[PDB]
């Protein structure tokens, strides 16, 4: 007698208990994020504590159920997911030491502070330093802030990160993974699916192959941006060298978005900002979200539940409380779907409403799944589904069709090439940054980097992979990786690279089924019912099927392809190729701003 | 007059696993008013249209009232399967009555959760028609005895519906009254 039946009954218990418990927890989390008081912090904490204790209970129930004898794939997947036990494998002492280290690092990051020689005032990342790195054109305050961050804060995290790698390497080797990097890569693992499988190292191989296919586009973006920044900082930049890490738009060069002002190809053509016309036509938050609803419904997607319209916070409360205004899409469960957003009447918040309501659409589609499979196929699917909506909604065709733009309104390639260049500064710019960050973390966990070469490798890989040189020599007393929110606080990073590639596979596929003519960026998916149906045949899956199968359900391809990304950017590609006809493409890795 | 007001307008309904039965006898019933109330999201009769059973006489009537999620209201019908149909309230294949049902979100849902209503999640076998099982014996799923306690392969057979005034329509509370009409050799005391 196969205990499969016992595991069936156990999962039937788990679904129904966890439903109410996670509903409690999500509701208390909401009430803190909608009221934000000490009472509400306490209620949210108690709800989450009951929920987390329920997991420490039920994961350890599920450990017994041997996955091997579960031939109803769903069951095996629910049990596998619940049996991802992580830190419970470690000794209680070491679980506590690692939680101690993680809390230390996270609070160091969120509370670190560096001091002006200027004002003797001691700034911080989110207030002062980020405004410096995003809005400053002075070479020297950007260098000051960059370096002071990596020194006052990065140095304190260094031994914490060493012991962190140590303990989580043990924590991974306890769950039969080869290292913590393999543990994280265990997200994309697919097993027991003839023709649809996916090993944990094929993520390595696919990421490397597709980044190789990305390299030329990035090299020409890099040459062009180096040229413009050399025009805006001549004595500091080499025409052939890497980019000084502190001059890249934010504290890390993660996104080059804040460089657009210096790198805009056509500096005098009108940028599409419909925020003025929305204010001109007496639109409010209700109107923005109604229009997003209409967009989705045009594509044969369901309407928002009235509980959504009754329970979502779409305006600055400005009544009796304060709110964490970070736009979030909530799936509390039991058919309750909500959106937090302190919405302004702006084109940015308009597209953001489309993005968050796309998260909502993904949630509502797979609500018929068993909780444990109520999620994106893998970690990057959700945000890609969110991003393709903003793509389809920022297009002239859409903006005209909703009447937020003139019916005669056209758009001049200059305008279009400006838009593509901005899109590349944000999207293409983060791809090598992210690939190399995660490659360095992965190798550190694998052991391929000795502790005493920890940064020496990092910056070599900044010179080699991302074409970015540090402006000051850094010894192992630093830990400039950990200087990013994600590394200091233990998050897998490859999700952004995979999400980027997924969103363009998706948007290309849906624009094909839409019967879209012309270049792929302007494609609207509105009114393309067929595109929405092709998309739903993936959304309703959740993670009940392998992510290779979920991807095939949209793009007909079982794996990750940059050809849709390259097709999206081919006009800007052919633009950079002829701009750079009097420039050096690539980078020598030996030039540094500090050989003087 | 028949006391349908106390079956339908009852202040609180029973949990579906202890479904309430009221016997109806020796009274005149007007069923046309129960339907033309137009306040029932479900009023589906598998015996005869509500028209003739105002023009008809039965020996006993049975009003079975309880509460179940809207998505589960499809199970209160002959020939259906699911949790509620197998382990709570079963209608026979030759069922000759009506199923009436309305949305009780304004009554059975409250902020923070209304855990008053239960339902049976596991059972050894399926119910016969019009059977009621209200035992709280821990469901043994594996082969080790439970010793009357929840644990490994050992679960309480009853779980609580969470009726919130924010749930989706299908996870909202619904009040159901199933009307059964019988004929015997005894004279018919229920007419209209
Ligand atoms: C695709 O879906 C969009 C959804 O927004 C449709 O947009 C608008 O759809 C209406 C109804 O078909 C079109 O008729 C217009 O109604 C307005 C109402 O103010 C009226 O002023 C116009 O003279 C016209 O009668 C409307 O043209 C259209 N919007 C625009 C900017 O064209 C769109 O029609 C759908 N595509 C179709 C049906 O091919
Ligand atoms: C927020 O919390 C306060 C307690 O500080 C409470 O009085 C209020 O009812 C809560 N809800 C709101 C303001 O919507």
């Amino acid at each position: 007698s196969t205990t499969e039946e016992q595991a069936k009954t156990f999962l039937e218990k788990f679904n129904h208990e966890a439903e109410d418990l996670s509903y409690q927890s999500s509701l208390a989390s909401w009430n803190y994020n909608t009221n934000i008081t000490d009472e509400n912090v306490q209620k949210m904490n108690e709800a989450r504590a009951k929920w987390s204790a329920f997991y420490e209970e039920q994961s350890r129930m599920a450990k017994t159920y041997s996955l091997e004898e579960i031939q109803n794939l769903t069951l095996k997947r629910q049990l596998k997911a619940l049996q991802h036990s992580g830190t419970s494998a470690l000794s209680a002492e070491k679980s506590k030491r690692l939680n101690t280290i993680l809390n230390k690092m996270s609070t160091i990051y969120s509370t670190g502070k560096v001091l002006d020689p200027n004002t003797q005032e001691c700034l911080a990342l989110e207030p002062g330093l980020d405004d410096i790195m995003e809005n400053s054109r002075d070479y020297n305050r950007r260098l000051w802030a960059w370096e002071g961050w990596r020194a006052e804060v990065g140095k304190q995290l260094r031994p914490l990160y060493e012991e962190y790698v140590v303990l989580e390497n043990e924590m991974a080797r306890a769950n039969n993974y080869e290292d913590y990097g393999d543990y994280w890569r265990g997200d994309y693992e697919v097993t027991g699916a003839g023709d649809y499988d996916y090993s944990r190292d094929q993520l390595m191989k696919d990421v490397e192959r597709t980044f190789a296919e990305i390299k030329p586009l990035y090299e020409q973006l890099h040459a062009y941006v180096r040229a413009k920044l050399m025009h805006t900082y001549p004595s500091y930049i080499s025409p052939t060298g890497c980019l000084p890490a502190h001059l890249l738009g934010d504290m890390w060069g993660r996104f080059w978005t804040n460089l657009y002002s210096l790198t805009v190809p056509f500096e005098h053509k009108p940028s599409i900002d419909v925020t003025e016309k929305m204010e001109n036509q007496s639109w409010d938050a209700e109107r923005i979200f109604k229009e997003a609803e209409k967009f989705f419904v045009s594509i044969s997607l369901p309407y928002m539940t009235q509980g959504f319209w009754d329970n979502s916070m779409l305006t600055e409360p400005g009544d009796g409380r304060k709110v964490v205004c970070h736009p979030t899409a909530w799936d509390l469960g039991k058919g309750d779907f909500r959106i937090k957003m302190c919405t302004k009447v702006t084109m940015d918040d308009f597209l953001t409403a489309h993005h968050e309501m796309g998260h909502i659409q993904y949630d509502m589609a797979y609500a018929a799944q068993p909780y444990l499979l109520r999620n994106g196929a893998n970690e990057g699917f959700h945000e890609a589904v969110g991003e393709i909506m903003s793509l389809s909604a920022a297009t002239p065709h859409y903006l005209k069709a909703l009447g937020l733009l003139a019916p005669d309104f056209h758009e001049d390639n200059e305008t279009e090439i400006n838009f593509l260049l901005k899109q590349a500064l944000t999207i293409v710019g983060t791809l090598p940054f992210t690939y190399m960050l995660e490659k360095w973390r992965w190798m550190v966990f694998k052991g391929e980097i000795p502790k005493q070469q920890w940064m020496e490798k990092w910056w070599e890989m900044k010179r080699e992979i991302v074409g970015v040189v540090e402006p000051l020599p850094h010894d192992e007393t630093y830990c400039d990786p950990a200087c990013l929110f994600h590394v200091a606080e233990d998050y897998s990073f490859i999700r952004y690279y995979t999400r980027t590639i997924y969103q363009f596979q998706f948007h290309e596929a849906l624009c094909k089924t839409a019967k879209h003519e012309g270049a792929l960026f302007k494609c609207d998916i509105s009114n393309s019912t067929e595109a929405g149906q092709r998309l739903l045949q993936m959304l309703r899956l959740g993670k009940s099927e392998p992510w290779t199968l979920a991807l095939e359900n949209i793009v007909g391809i079982k794996t990750m392809d940059v050809k849709p990304l390259l097709n999206y950017f081919e006009p800007l590609f052919t633009w950079l190729k002829e701009q750079n006809r009097n420039s050096f493409v690539g980078w020598s890795t030996e030039w540094t701003p500090y050989s003087d | 007059l028949c006391p349908f007001g106390e079956v339908f307008n009852a202040t609180t309904f029973a949990s579906v696993y202890a479904w309430n039965r009221k016997r109806i006898s020796n009274c005149v019933a007007d069923y046309s008013v129960l339907y033309n109330s137009t306040s029932f999201s479900t009023f589906k009769c598998y015996g005869v249209s509500p028209t003739k059973l105002n023009d008809l006489c039965f020996t006993n009537v049975y009003a079975d009232s309880f509460v179940i999620t809207g998505d589960e209201v499809r199970q209160i019908a002959p020939g259906q399967t699911g949790k509620i149909a197998d382990y709570n309230y079963k209608l026979p294949d030759d069922f000759t009555g009506c199923v009436i049902a309305w949305n009780s979100k304004h009554i059975d849902a409250k902020e923070g959760g209304n855990f008053n209503y239960l339902y049976r999640l596991f059972r050894k076998a399926n119910l016969k028609p019009f059977e009621r099982d209200i035992s709280t014996e821990i469901y043994q799923a594996g082969s080790k005895p439970c010793n009357g306690q929840t644990g490994l392969n050992c679960y309480y057979p009853l779980y609580r519906y969470g009726f919130y005034p924010t749930d989706g329509v299908g996870h909202q509370p619904y009040r159901v009254v199933v009307l059964s009409f019988e004929l015997l050799n005894a004279p018919a005391t229920v007419c209209g």
